[PDB]
Parts: C-alpha cells; structure tokens; sequence
C-alpha cells in the first residue's frame, strides 16, 4: 500500500500480405497510462499520455521512439522465429505480448522486477523474481531460454529492471506527484433488481476508486457464495477511476441474509454493505 | 524510459 | 490462434446517469484472444462517428481489452448500444446501454 509500478506492455500481431506485423507499446505508471507508440498511427513517434510526461525533452522523445522501434524489429523476427519453432505456415496470423517493469515501496525502495513474454496468447518465457534465471513453457521456448543464458540476458535486463526503471519510476512520480500520487477509495453502494415475484439480483458496486485493485466478495450468514456469485472485470471510468460490481441471485425476503464485503488499499476498515428493508 | 531490446529468441 | 477467447462486453456510463446531463458512454470489451475486432458505438441503431479508443493492452491470462467511449447526453428514448465483432462470433454481437449496469 501506497507501492508504485512501472510497465511496458507490447503487443506485435502479424498480417501477411498485408504489411509489417501491427505494433503497439504501452507505458504506465500505476494504473494511469503515460505512453504509446502505434505502428498503424500518423507519427511513428513514442507520444505523450498524460500531462506530466508532455514536459520531457525532443531528446527523450527521440530516444523512446528508436528504442520502442528497436523492440518492434527484435519481435518482427521473432515472429518469424517462432513460427519456426511451432512448425506454423507463413499463411496465418500469430501474436508475440510482453510485459516487463518495476515495483517500488511507498519510500520509492525497490521490491521487484518482472518480465513476462507470450506467444498465440500462452506462457512463452517468463524470467523469475531473482532477476538471474527464466522459466520457458514449453520445449519450443527452452530453446529461446538456451540462447538467452549464453548471451547473459538476464544480467543486462536486471540492471534494467532494478536500477534504471526504478529512477525513472522515482523521477515520474516525482514530476506527476499531484496526479500519481493520490488514492481514491471506492464509493460503494448496493441495487435491488427483482427478476421475478419471488427472486431478485442483489448487485455490489464500487465506483471512482484508484488503483484499480480491488476485492468484492458475496457471504451468506457470513457463509462464503463464491460460485453463485457473477463477477465483472473491474472496467475503467474514462476519468482515471475504475468500477466494478459483484451480484448475487436470492429469494426475496431474504435479502438481508447476505453481505457485500470491499477490500481497497484505500479504505480504512473493509466496508461491509447489506440490503435491509427494515 | 523503456529497456535495451534484448537478442532475438 | 491455437487458443480463442470470446470478449466479454460492458456498456456503461463514465458518471452515474442523469437525463439531460451530459456524459461519457463506455464499451469495455477484455477477455479476448485474438486481438482483431471491431467494435461501434450506437445510437438509436445508428454508427456514431466521433468515438475514441484506448490503446490495446491486456491482462494476466494474456487476454486483451479496450475501451470505446464518446460524449452523449441520455434521455428517456434514445436506445445506445455497442456492436462488437471477433472470429469467435457467429454475428457480431449487440449488447445495450442499461443505466443498472
């Protein structure tokens, strides 16, 4: 609580006979994106997202866009590669995602560092919390794992990932404090949707919060109900909040048999919410 | 600021 | 590709909805693998124009999402919806605007 992130998500998807696989990079600082670069889009430049970042300099904008266009290249060939590997045809479309990036405590102390790659959206490689080994998914990926041991890649992303983006995460922060540096908890109440005489969809929201993490669980006489529970995927505002809900199909009459629990780094206690007429 | 690209798979 | 997974499709509004107010009508589409889709934002059955999306990212199961939005004003009668299309749809799929969730 109160820990901050730094992530790049990268996402190349091949097209033949319809040009250079799309490639889109993506920048965040917590939940709040500050970054992009997008193949299909006019500029061909890494460009700002958020107001904060807008004050870097030509030179650091040079800079991201031919290091992003560096990662496109490398996942361009490995697109290739690993098509190879799988034993795919040169006809269909195929998908490299990665994701890599820091953790850092309230105190702006290092906590972790983590890179994760996929293939056709499963486990490819992964490298492990210590930051000087890989877990491949498969016998296709241990041959990626093999080539990435004797050329040290490990040693040279950790430098990466446990000093440079953890100053750069410090130094964001620090130029977007107002902004970043804030916690929005959720404002939560409950609705009442009959869906016949004798049944109804009590449904748990949560509203306006920030980060998005977040937990909305169903009891029943303080009994857990989580698989007669429908979950939605926290969704975001627009705003730079997120929402969620949680329902629970129950005889009418008995609605205030059940509570709605909220968990949120936000909230003081774990707010307990419950349907009572009288 | 984004990583050094590493060598190809 | 070798997995397929079906968008799961939100439609809601960025505030709580008030007639005559204007607003900020939302597709959350996530959950879906591959990333090639299609999604349009309605009005009375009608292809609104000016609508933004996000850039494409994704979560821990490596399944992808986005977010359509535009500028709207609700009322009683206009009927909003979102249309989405993915290679795991029979047809492209219409879900609508429902201020209850």
């Amino acid at each position: 609580s109160g820990s901050h992130s730094m992530r790049y998500f990268f996402t190349s998807v091949s097209r033949p006979g319809r040009g250079e696989p799309r490639f889109i990079a993506v920048g965040y600082v917590d939940d709040t994106q500050f970054v992009r670069f997008d193949s299909d889009a006019a500029s061909q430049r890494m460009e700002p997202r958020a107001p904060w970042i807008e004050q870097e300099g030509p030179e650091y904008w040079d800079q991201e866009t031919r290091n992003v266009k560096a990662q496109s290249q490398t996942d361009r060939v490995d697109l290739g590669t690993l098509r190879g590997y799988y034993n795919q045809s040169e006809a269909g479309s195929h998908t490299i995602q990665i994701m890599y990036g820091c953790d850092v405590g309230s105190d702006g102390r290092f906590l972790r560092g983590y890179r994760q790659d996929a293939y056709d959206g499963k486990d490819y490689i992964a490298l492990n919390e210590d930051l000087r080994s890989w877990t491949a998914a498969d016998m296709a990926a241990q041959i990626t794992k093999r080539k990435w041991e004797a050329a040290h890649e490990a040693e040279q992303l950790r430098a990466y990932l446990d000093g440079t983006c953890v100053e750069w995460l410090r130094r964001y922060l620090e130029n977007g404090k107002e902004t970043l540096q804030r916690t929005d908890p959720p404002k939560t109440h409950m609705t009442h949707h009959p869906i016949s005489d004798h049944e109804a969809t009590l449904r748990c929201w949560a509203l306006g919060f920030y980060p998005a993490e977040i937990t909305l669980t169903w009891q029943r006489d303080g009994e857990d109900q989580t698989q007669d529970t429908e979950l939605v995927e926290t969704r975001p505002a627009g705003d730079g909040t997120f929402q969620k809900w949680a329902a629970v199909v129950v005889p009418s009459g008995e609605e205030q048999r059940y509570t709605c629990h909220v968990q949120h780094e936000g909230l003081p206690k774990p707010l307990t919410l419950r349907w009572e007429l009288s | 600021t984004t990583a050094p690209s590493l060598s190809g798979k | 590709e070798a997995i397929q997974r079906t968008p799961k499709i939100q439609v809601y509004s960025r505030h709580p909805a008030e007639n005559g107010k204007s607003n900020f009508l939302n597709c959350y589409v996530s959950g879906f693998h591959p990333s090639d889709i299609e999604v349009d934002l309605l009005k009375n059955g009608e292809r609104i124009e000016k609508v933004e999306h996000s850039d494409l990212s994704f979560s821990k199961d490596w399944s992808f999402y986005l977010l359509y939005y535009t500028e709207f004003t609700p009322t009683e009668k206009d009927e909003y919806a979102c249309r989405v299309n993915h290679v795991t749809l029979s047809q492209p799929k219409i879900v609508k605007w429902d201020r209850d969730m």
